[PDB]
């Protein structure tokens, strides 16, 4: 039924409709296709002491 | 249909995979001085009558 829908909106909206489903369902494939990714950081730092001056 | 089922289960059981990657940490330290430090002296010539 979601099929029979998504032709009449696009029959609706027209090709341009249909172009970017497509463009939206390709970029969907590719990210299941590869999904996976990370973040990079600079370093933190470590606790230590510290000594006040006289 | 038991083709389907048994494809499902062999597709099942090959197919089952995955990853993540994320970056945490976990410290605690608590140091309780209740002092200012001493042993600190400038050099003073002090005498006493």
């Amino acid at each position: 039924k979601a099929a029979e829908l998504i032709a009449n909106s696009l029959a609706t909206a027209g090709d341009g409709l249909i172009e970017l489903r497509k463009l939206e369902a390709a970029e969907d494939i590719a990210y299941q296709l590869s999904r996976s990714r990370n973040i990079t950081y600079l370093p933190a730092g470590q606790s230590v002491l510290l000594q006040l001056p006289q | 249909l038991r083709k389907i089922r048994a494809a499902q289960n062999i597709s099942k059981t090959i197919a089952t995979s995955q990853n993540r990657i994320y970056l945490t940490a976990d410290n605690l330290v608590l140091n309780l001085q209740d002092e200012s430090f001493t042993r600190g002296s400038d050099s003073l010539i002090k005498g006493k009558k």
